[PDB]
RNA sequence: AAGAGGGCGUGAAACCGUUAAGAGGUAAACGGGUGGGGUCCGCGCAGUCCGCCCGGAGGAUUCAACCCGGCGGCGCGGUCC
RNA sequence: UGCGAGUGCCUAGUGGGCCACUUUUGGUAAGCAGAACUGGCGCUGCGGGAUGAACCGAACGCCGGGUUAAGGCGCCCGAUG
RNA sequence: GCCGGCAGUCGGCAGAGCGAGAAAGAGAGUGGCGCGGACGCUACGCCGCGACGAGUAGGAGGGCCGCUGCGGUGAGCCUUGAAGCCUAGGGCGCGGGCCCGGGUGGAGCCGCCGCAGGUGCAGAUCUUGGUGGUAGUAGCAAAUAUUCAAACGAGAACUUUG
């Protein structure tokens, strides 16, 4: 029921999306994950650069 | 003789009666604090005659006579003595009160060092 | 009993500003005291542009205040804005200028003192001319916000240019039945 | 901050600001955008004109990297290279004339919005407009394509 | 500490038992206005002090003005270094 | 003759009404149905009409004195005892 | 609502005013003894006049109204007594509610500045749990029937024996 001037909105919300929300509260551990074992990577070749070819 | 305040005018109240919410003698789960009356048709909320009365504006005090005691003074709070020396220049109009989680071992001191400042306190004699 | 309208009894003016800095307020109260003892009608208009929204003192561009302050008879004259001072990119030369103003843009207060200009604040302006004699207030384009193209006569009105309220520019999502003679009517 | 919402101020109204005679219902004009062309059609043709009906032709594998075409006035024509470019021109008896590649910042099409200040200038783009040339070319400069 | 006694940290209200007081034929209850009777409070019951001056009765190792030392404020010192 | 005026945004609730002086449609008539202006109840308490939607007066912050409107002044019940 | 007033507490570095019918200065110049003066101004404060004060649905503003937890803050309170509960005690605020006195209780709790919410009940033939009037009332009535003496026991119409 729009009244007195917005936009026609089309939200995406009418199939069940409340089983399928992914959160990214992982954010900050994830980012420790790929930087621990960035590390690591490097550590195993030691001479050769961490970027790679 | 005591601790006079420093100007005693006539204390005067438009309403010295409490304001009682309508239906609570009828009922106990009903308690004495007031609510406004917003039915549809409630004899207290469109003013019935003979019916209670609603707080208004018009039943405040004087801006004079606000917040004293019959003694003439104004309450407040004191916990311990370091907050007591604060009323050194208001104790011809304010008055020192105690709480209730004083304990009776510095209650006392808080009492002899309010005499040496000259400050009423209004339960000098609470735990002793 | 008395018959009187009492919707408009209380005047919708403002008295205080709602923003909870101190150097604003300060500002307020500086020229509190000049607009009621001062005889002077332009305090009365800094304090009462002082109490505004954000979107009530709009920026001043620099390029309409040169093109305001090379006016004839305003030489040696300095420029009060309520607003904020900012840059335009599209003006070449800038003479000498004397601008007072709350704020001004880092890319703007280079270029001014740049070519020998000066820029002052509001509490100098105070010790410089309290009464503003000799001063030129000017302020922003009120209704050029984006937010203005939205108001007035409403979209699908014959003779109306108002902006409708669309998530994107397309060609299909507007430009039909209601704007086309082809489809229905137009107005 | 839940304490400054108006749902604490509607405490002890019985209708919770949501009106007496007509009750709160669930959808009573109905769900999402319903009734486009029934009972809904005045705020749809007084607000919102032209949302119904097909118009123009239909491009179904458009890609927007072929219609990329960023523009640049004359007017913000200087701030594309730094100061002491445009300072050092119209001096040494030479006419120095510095290149300004439109390009490069990334630009692609110039258009002739705004004033010119006096100096000859090459300009390098993709595209131009005709009342751009006029301008460079009335000022003293000239053009130059690139692909 | 059982005024914590085996579903036992405190133990509210509805309800009930008993004691004290009061009242009772227009169901009970309520608002305004008083009056009477109670339980407690003002630890009231010869009634508040605060400054200046006057009188006579008493006491200090004391007042003003000077000397030394220290600290602080100000200085358009017209314009000290 | 009196009053400080103009203007821009959002925006709840409403979209079952009713009554009365006057005009008036259908109906024998209706506390019936349906129209116009204005005022009320709705949303509004108060004095009066014993009682009370719309009747008369009059509209309301809490109080003291004075004076009234409409109504009244044998008693209930204030006032011609 | 007032183009409201108050930065002027400008003090031996002084002269204490701008309520007063009339557009503007208690303005600068140059020739003819005794050390003295009440309050104040959280300028989101203080003070002065005038008008007004109803209200459903509804909207806005102020809460030094209230609950829970968090960051600071009170050299905060507390086994010489915290929370909770009761109170014919004393009170405050128009009001939301709040502060003390007494009693029980024994271990944590409160004020201010901001933050956040699963934050305030009289109803919803609301949910759970408890308790009343009814009320010591309806009732303990389908199928013919019990009586006498003794025993056990503290106790027998109902058990056992004859």
């Amino acid at each position: 029921a729009p009244s007195r001037n917005g936009m026609i909105l089309k939200p995406h919300f009418h199939k069940d999306w409340q089983r399928r929300v992914a959160t990214w509260f992982n954010q900050p551990a994830r980012k420790i994950r790929r930087r621990k074992a960035r590390q690591a990577r490097a550590r195993r070749i030691a001479p050769r650069p961490a970027s790679g070819p | 003789a005591a601790l006079r305040p420093l100007v005693k005018p006539k204390i005067v109240k438009k309403r010295t009666k409490k304001f009682i919410r309508h239906q609570s003698d009828r009922y106990v789960k009903i308690k004495r604090n007031w609510r406004k009356p917003r039915g549809i048709d409630n004899r207290v909320r469109r003013r019935f005659k003979g019916q209670i009365l609603m707080p208004n504006i018009g039943y405040g005090s004087n801006k004079k006579t606000k917040h004293m005691l019959p003694s003439g003074f104004r309450k407040f709070l004191v916990h311990n003595v370091k907050e007591l020396e604060v009323l050194l220049m208001c104790n011809k109009s304010y008055c020192a009160e105690i709480a209730h989680n004083v304990s009776s071992k510095n209650r006392k001191a808080i009492v002899e060092r309010a005499a040496q400042l000259a400050i009423r306190v209004t339960n000098p004699n609470a735990r002793l | 009993g008395v018959d009187i309208r009492h919707n408009k009894d209380r005047k919708v003016r403002r008295k205080e500003p709602k923003s909870q800095d101190i150097y604003l307020r300060l500002l307020v109260k500086l020229y509190r005291f000049l607009a009621r003892r001062t005889n002077s009608t332009f305090n009365q208009v800094v304090l009462k542009r002082l109490f505004m929204s954000r979107t009530n003192r709009p920026p001043l561009s620099l390029s309409r205040m040169i093109r305001k302050m090379k006016l004839p008879g305003r030489e040696g004259k300095t420029a009060v804005v309520v607003g904020t001072i900012t840059d335009d990119v599209r003006v070449q030369e800038v003479p000498k200028l004397k601008v007072c103003a709350l704020r001004v843009s880092s890319r703007a207060r280079s270029r001014i003192l740049k070519a020998g200009g000066k820029i002052l604040t509001f509490d100098q302006l105070a010790l410089d001319s309290p009464k503003g004699c000799g001063t030129v207030l000017l302020s922003g384009p009120r209704k050029g916000r984006e937010v203005y193209r939205h108001f007035g006569k409403a979209p699908g009105t014959p003779h109306s240019h108002t902006k409708p309220y669309v998530r994107s520019k397309g060609r299909k999502f507007e430009r039909a039945r209601g704007r086309r003679a082809s489809r229905g009517y137009k107005n | 901050p839940s304490r400054l919402r108006k749902t604490r101020k509607l405490r002890g109204h019985v209708s919770h600001g949501h009106g007496r005679i007509g009750k709160h219902r669930k959808h009573p004009g109905g769900r999402g955008n319903a009734g486009g062309m029934h009972h809904h059609r005045i705020n749809f043709d007084k607000y919102h004109p032209g949302y119904f009906g097909k118009v123009g032709m239909r491009h179904y594998h458009l890609k927007r990297n072929q219609s990329f075409c960023p523009t640049v006035n004359l007017d913000k024509l200087w701030t594309l290279v730094s100061e002491q470019t445009r300072v050092n021109a119209a001096k040494n008896k030479t006419g120095a004339a510095p290149i300004i590649d439109v390009v490069r910042s990334g630009y692609y099409k110039v258009l002739g919005k705004g004033k010119l200040p006096k100096q000859p200038v090459i300009v390098k783009a993709k595209f131009f407009s005709r009342r751009a040339e006029e301008k460079i070319k009335g000022v003293g400069g000239a053009c130059v394509l690139v692909a």
